[PDB]
Parts: structure tokens; C-alpha cells; sequence
DNA sequence: GGGAATATCTTCACATAAAAACTAAACAGAAGCATTCTCAGAAACTTCTTTGTGATGATTGCATTCAACTCACAGAGTTGAACATTCCTTTTGATAGAGCAGTTTTGAAACACTCTTTTTGTA
DNA sequence: ACAAAAAGAGTGTTTCAAAACTGCTCTATCAAAAGGAATGTTCAACTCTGTGAGTTGAATGCAATCATCACAAAGAAGTTTCTGAGAATGCTTCTGTTTAGTTTTTATGTGAAGATATTCCC
């Protein structure tokens, strides 16, 4: 899932962006 | 003669993967997208200057450039990255 | 409950200006977060540009700004 | 009955004005509480023209919008207008378009 | 005797960047910190691509980078793929769905 | 004597050749540049304003408002495809209702 | 102290439909109209010039730029245009 | 079947068209564009060329196909493909 | 008309729509296909011969083809 | 159909997603 | 239909907000000329595309079929538009009033230019 | 070792930033007011599901064929260098044309009014 890069910069993958998030 | 970015590229890819090769495909996309980058971010740039009536890019242009530019986190990670190394090159 | 102010009967007239005969019950929910992510986009690039410039208030020209480095000019108000 | 067609007057003379169909009030009520949100310090003002120019493209957005997710409804060989319609429109827009 | 990438700290070049700036007409004059700062974000960028290509390489079990990796390394960071939209990598492929 | 009354145009020669010098494009400007970029510039304006006249005279108007520059917009495939991701302020929608709705 | 292009506009209004008038809204639209496409061929030639190692922008950039930023038919009557006006101007 | 082929085609990266047919199909299009000046192509660019083709074609077809589930069919319609390129907007979808 | 544009097979327009994760495929796919492949390709190739033509050049180079794309919306990396 | 003072034919966007024959 | 009824049409008058017409003044563009410097053209070299040949075997094409799909529809179930009443929120018009944007002026910092020295990618 | 790019120094210029100042326009308030949103109900109008009828695309297996690969040759086209001619720039002077501010008309939107067009009953 999520992944920490080498910096403290938390690199999370795509997910559907198109539906409304309350 | 021709400039490129391959021997920075490959540099950087020695202190973030010591122990990794690149394709020479993949080092061509990397230069590609330096230079589309590079192309965003100063145009970008060129166009605040002249919005604000400057005539120079400076060190602040390239700063908002870069907040318009990236998304979130890059961005933050960025501007960050970009003042530490303009404080450390003016503190010489 | 500034998304609320977005009232149901406006988002009616916004779909029937779009020309939607029936409109479903969430619709009126999806609309306002679609509304604010629009908005939250075009604001952050506005107030960008507002504090590139040493300004703090919001211009007409901010906001034109903002929305073509978005990629949607806007005439009315160069 | 009770009304024949009284959605079809309604999209027939809304289509042919031009006026905006928010309220300006609560929109710039809802303008300044995510530009505020936006900034951890003091607030910035706001020209009248700034939050007019921001209104209109947001309403064309939303009808631009409205009528491409009313394609996919009636693509599904609906006339109501589903969330997921939104959605998918959003969608096949892209990011850029469809945010 | 030092250069001004080895002054910032930073493996891309300074004097390089500066010179694209100047001769790219992007305005009639260019301060001194700009190329800094822009060299260093290109270099960050540069970076952030690389590990998750390495780490593309490493977990599917290859020493090389190939066009492949840098597609899913990039459609599979949520911002990077934000930031890189509308660009087509050649030999990429695509990221398996359903 | 000025240049726009040379090349027979009505758009201004002499401040487009200042705009391109100023506008950091390149570090010169021919001299037939600003010409053709006026009259083309004009040939534009001229095409959008006749087709916004012929859409307000369709509606008994004599003054040429936003929403008739959208009517002519949208309804030349032309200028539809040149301003396509262009928003105009108040100028509505082309009245186009599905074929599916009316009965 | 606002450079407008609205008496052009207004002249050509008056050549093309010579009992039309034009609201100020309207103006202000044809005004924005007029800088978008300057801004879009001008950026366009100076990508070309750059593109093939010139620094000139002359006339032969504006065509091309033209050729492909306008529609096709839309294209041929500007490049029309332009080149009949620079004939015109190159004959005084 | 389809799904190990499916599977196979979405973990390859090589080109799915036939070079030879489509450097015939470019060059005939670049003759019908033609001034009266004929062009050379060099090899490059016509893998360039036919690398954003294919592209473009994938992307289009996954955006049908979400058409298609929309519509509840598993089978891929030229409405559907219409409809995308609708939607996609006139530079996009073109 | 008798090829070129069949030159585009129906094996190769299913092996697309597979890598695009298309299960199941109609039969007027394959000429809506090859109408979208033809009008994509008209437009690149316009462009790209008016950037050749501009330089006074008679040889479409892949970087035509690349401001092609460029001016159109899609970047391509892999041929810079 | 509608042409301008140049003989530019003005056609109107009727359809372009659905491919010709 | 056949007259009733209204909503939707056209017609007239007026206030007015808004556009058109007028003025000066001021700022920028044209004229003229000296200088610079860019790009066209030519010649020599090279390199990369086109054209052609031959094998071949990998890939396409053709025909069937039948399992897997699409489609229409009828009934069951769900819900959104229409409608009547209340009230509350938005609008509009002041009204400070003050905070901030826009102008000018000045002056110190910073950058362009130029010449030198020096480091760096081929030898 | 050497050519090309980049640091380094120093000088001149220029520009942007800090300051002070002015007025303008944004905010906050208020006061009606009315009209439009909220509320609740209903049922016609829609969506969903399941079935059965009708259609068709993937799978399979053959032969045919042509994409590919290699190879070579030629030569067309692109590249590099060099030169000078003319075209662009820079500068100064003058005027004419653009713009901001007035001030004179005038579409137009409103509002009222009459009727024509649309519509209900049996």
C-alpha cells in the first residue's frame, strides 16, 4: 500500500479521485 | 557538444540506488523529462515575472513557479529542497 | 454550512440549465463536493498568485490567472 | 394532470438566460471559508469582481459538467440523473478536466 | 576552484541551468539564486522518479531500469502521476486492471 | 503614414511590433511580422463580430452582448474548435435539449 | 493610460455591420479575445524560431504558427489575409 | 482464454500494430497532406509516430469499456467508443 | 482504399483493446477503430509536416513528430 | 449554407465523435 | 368543432442606465540615420532513407458453432416533481471608515558586460 | 595537452524595494422587504429484476501470405563552415492618435394593455 519514499514525503497510490470523500 | 543530463542522472541514481543500472531508453525519458520540467517550471516563471511587471527571475519566481506547478507534497518537498540550497550557496 | 448555502433549488437550475429532465436524490450531496474541489483548486492558484504579488487581496485577474494555468480561459473579466 | 411538462418550461427558459444561478451571498460566504482554510495566517480581501469571476466559471463548469454526465445517463437508457453518472464523467474527463 | 553546484550542494549544474535560463528569453535579466533553486528542484525530482523506478526494478526482480519501471513508478505515485498527466512514456505499457 | 494605413488594416502595426518586442519572444522582430500577425489578428474580430451581428439581429437586438458572442461562438465549428476551453462571462448556453426529452 | 484594443475592434464593427453597436461586456470580451490569440501565435513563433535555432521572429513564423493554431478553413483565409497584407505593405 | 490474454497483453510493453502496415498507412495519409513536395520519414519517427497511436488507442478503448460496464454489457459497442470520445472534449477525444 | 487502412488487422485492433482490458468486443469495432486511428494520425501528421516544412527540410524527424504531439497535448519522452 | 464576407462556409459543429464512410 | 381562459404574444411610453460623441494632452509611433549582426547561399562532406532480394516461418484469414451474450418487457418497487404555506435568507441601499492598493521617489543592492583564469571532456 | 565552458573581478547601469502619501473600495452593519427556499404529501413516473427470445463473438483449426530480418547500393538530403549583404536595432525629434474625462443621445427593460395562441368539456 502507502509507501514512505526516502524522504518524509508518504507516496500513496491513485484511488478513485472522481467520487465525492465527505 | 550536444548537451544533455545523462552524467547528473546517473549520478543521482548512484546516491538513490547504489547498486542499479538505467537503461539507455530510460535514460533518454529521464532527460526528456528534465527538460519538460525545466521547460514548465521557467515558463511558468517568465509569466509571473511579467505579470508582476518585474523584469527578473529570481529566485522568488521560481519559488511560486513551483507551488503552481507541483501537487501537494512535491510541491512542499520541493520549495523546501530548493531554499536549503540557495541559503547553503549564498552562505559562501 | 457555507456548502450548504449551495441550496437545492439552485443545483436544480444549474442541472435544468444543463438540461436534466429528472435528477436523483444525491445528487444534490455529489454537486456540492464536486462545487468545493472545484473551488479548492482555483482558490489555491489565486491566492498564489495574490501573494506572489506583495497584495492581500483577491483580483479579478488572480482568479483569471488561476483558471488558465488550469486550463479554462475566462473571457469576461481581462 | 398536474403538470405536463413543467421541467421542460423551466430547462426551455433557463437555457436561454444568462444570468447566474447561485446565490452571491452564500457562494462568497463558501469562497472565504476555503480561502481562509487555505490560509493559516491572516485572511485575504476579496474585489467584488474576483468573487464574480470565480462564480461564473464555476457555474459553467457545473452545467459544462451537467450536461456531460446526462449523456451517460441516458447512454445507460436512464432519464434520472445518478451520482455515478457524475462520477464517470468525472472520470473519462481526466484529471485535468474532471479534477 | 569549486563549482557552484558543489556550493549548493546539489549534482546538477548550476552554470548549465543558468545559461538555459538566459538564452531561453524566459526575461531580460536573471538573479543569481533562481538557477539554484530551480537546479535543485529538477535534481529533487530527478531523485523522488529514480527510487521508485529502483524499487519498480528491485520488486519485480530486474538490476536494470527499463522505460517500464519509470511507468509504474510514475502511475503508481498519485502526485507524480498528477504532475505527469498528459505524458506518454514509449515502451511503457500500462498498469494491469481488471 | 502609419504602418497599419500601409498594409490596409485597421489594427495597429506599431503596437503589436512593441508587444512582440516586449513580450520576450525573440531577441528580434522582422519586419513583416506585426503586419501579419495584425491582419490576421483583424481577419479574426472581424469573422467573430459578423457572426455575433447576424446572431443579434436574429434577435431584434441592435447592441452585440456576450450572450450573442457566445450564440456565434458555439455555432461555427471553427471558432467552436479555437475557443474551446474558453469560457465567456454571461454568455449562457446554446439552447440544446436531448431529442429523447421532447415528447 | 490602459492600452485598450477597443477603438479596433469598434472600427471593424463599424466596417462589418456599420448600424451594429457593441456593449461595453462585449468589448471586454472581444479585448480578451484579441490578447488570448496574440499570446497563443506569438508563443507559438517564438517556440519555432527557438525550435530551429533562430532569433527572429519574421512573417514566415506568424504563417506557420497560424497554420497550426487556426481550423483548417479558418487557416486559409488568415494566411490569405496576412500574405495580401504584407505584399500591400512591402509595395510602399 | 481472453483473461490469460488480458493478463499477457497488460504486462508487455512492445507494439501491438504491424511496423511495415503502419509506416504504409502514415506515409499514404502524409501523401493525401501533401503540397506536391513529397516527405521522407526517418525510422524514428515512425516508431515515434506509432508509439502515441497505440497509446492514444489503449487509453480510448479502457475509457469505452467503463462505458460498456456503465451500460451493463460486457461487450464493447462503437456507441461506446463514441460516447468517449464525447465526453473527452473535442481535443482530447479527436 | 483496397489496404492501408485494412493493413490494420483485427487481430492486432483486439490485441489494443485487450492491453486496454476489453473482455468482450463487437464486429463494428474494428471500422470505428480504424476511423479513430485514421483521424488521430491526420492530425499528427499535419502538424508534423508543417514543423518539417518550416524548417526547410524534406525528412519528417521524430522531434516533428514530437512537437506534434507536443502542440496537441500529449508529451512523448521516449524520443527526445 | 451560411457564408461569411470571405467565402469561408461557417458549417455548424453538428457531429464529429461518430466516424465517416 | 365551439366558445371559454389564460399565458403567451405584440405594442407603446418612459426613465434611465448605458452607449455614443467631443476634447485635450500626452504618450508613443513614425522618420531619418549609423551601426551591428543574422541569416541566405555555396561548397564539401557524410549519413541515413529508400529501394530492392530472398527465406521463412510466424501470423493472419477464413468458416462453424454454440455458449455466451444482448434485448424487450412485464411486473414490482421506489422516488422525484408538483403543489400549497411559512418564513427566513438574500438583496439593495446607504454608511462609515479604514485598510490597503496604487503612485512617486530614492537609493542601495544586484545584475549585465568584459577580460582573465581555470577547470573539464576529448586527445 | 587542448578547446570550450564556467568561475572570478571589477565597472557601470538599472531595477526593485522601502518609504510616504492619497484616495478608493472592501468590510462590516443595518433595515426593511419580499420572494424564494424549506417543509410535507402524493402519486404518477420512473428504475430494477427476472425471464425468455434472439443474436454473435471467441475458440479452433487449417492453408495462405507477408512482416521481418538481413544485406547491399546509391544517392538524396542533411550538416558544417564561411562571407557578406541587408535587415534589425538604437537613438533623436516631432506630431498624431489614444485615452481619460465630459456630456449628449438612446436602446432597452419595465410595465401596462389588448389579443392572439394554447388549451379544457363531452
Amino acid at each position: 500500500t502507502s509507501t514512505v519514499t526516502k524522504s518524509r514525503r508518504i507516496s500513496r497510490r491513485p484511488s478513485d479521485w472522481w467520487v465525492v470523500k465527505s | 557538444r550536444k548537451e544533455s543530463y545523462s552524467v547528473y542522472v546517473y549520478k543521482v541514481l548512484k546516491q538513490v540506488h547504489p547498486d542499479t543500472g538505467i537503461s539507455s531508453k530510460a535514460m533518454g525519458i529521464m532527460n526528456s523529462f528534465v527538460n519538460d520540467i525545466f521547460e514548465r517550471i521557467a515558463g511558468e516563471a517568465s509569466r509571473l515575472a511579467h505579470y508582476n511587471k518585474r523584469s527578473t527571475i529570481t529566485s522568488r519566481e521560481i519559488q511560486t513557479a513551483v507551488r503552481l506547478l507541483l501537487p501537494g507534497e512535491l510541491a512542499k518537498h520541493a520549495v523546501s529542497e530548493g531554499t536549503k540550497a540557495v541559503t547553503k550557496y549564498t552562505s559562501s | 454550512d457555507n456548502i450548504q448555502g449551495i441550496t437545492k433549488p439552485a443545483i436544480r437550475r444549474l442541472a435544468r440549465r444543463g438540461g436534466v429532465k429528472r435528477i436523483s436524490g444525491l445528487i444534490y450531496e455529489e454537486t456540492r463536493g464536486v462545487l468545493k474541489v472545484f473551488l479548492e483548486n482555483v482558490i489555491r492558484d489565486a491566492v498564489t498568485y495574490t501573494e506572489h504579488a506583495k497584495r492581500k487581496t483577491v483580483t479579478a485577474m488572480d482568479v483569471v490567472y488561476a483558471l488558465k494555468r488550469q486550463g479554462r480561459t475566462l473571457y469576461g473579466f481581462g | 394532470s398536474r403538470r405536463r411538462q413543467g421541467w421542460l418550461k423551466e430547462i426551455r427558459k433557463l437555457q436561454k438566460s444568462t444570468h447566474l444561478l447561485i446565490r452571491k451571498l452564500p457562494f462568497s460566504r463558501l469562497a472565504r471559508e476555503i480561502c481562509v482554510k487555505f490560509t493559516r495566517g491572516v485572511d485575504f480581501n476579496w474585489q467584488a469582481q474576483a468573487l464574480l469571476a470565480l462564480q461564473e466559471a464555476a457555474e459553467a463548469f457545473l452545467v459544462h459538467l451537467f450536461e456531460d454526465a446526462y449523456l451517460l445517463t441516458l447512454h445507460a437508457g436512464r432519464v434520472t440523473l445518478f451520482p455515478k453518472d457524475v462520477q464517470l464523467a468525472r472520470r473519462i474527463r481526466g484529471l485535468e478536466e474532471g479534477l | 576552484a569549486k563549482s557552484r553546484s558543489s556550493r549548493a550542494g546539489l549534482q546538477f549544474p548550476v552554470g548549465r541551468v543558468h545559461r538555459l535560463l538566459r538564452k531561453g528569453n524566459y526575461a531580460e535579466r536573471v538573479g543569481a539564486g533562481a538557477p539554484v533553486y530551480l537546479a535543485a528542484v529538477l535534481e529533487y525530482l530527478t531523485a523522488e522518479i529514480l527510487e521508485l523506478a529502483g524499487n519498480a526494478a528491485r520488486d519485480n526482480k530486474k538490476t536494470r531500469i527499463i522505460p517500464r519501471h519509470l511507468q509504474l513508478a510514475i502511475r503508481n505515485d498519485e502526485e507524480l502521476n498528477k504532475l505527469l498527466g498528459r505524458v506518454t512514456i514509449a515502451q511503457g505499457g500500462v498498469l494491469p486492471n481488471i
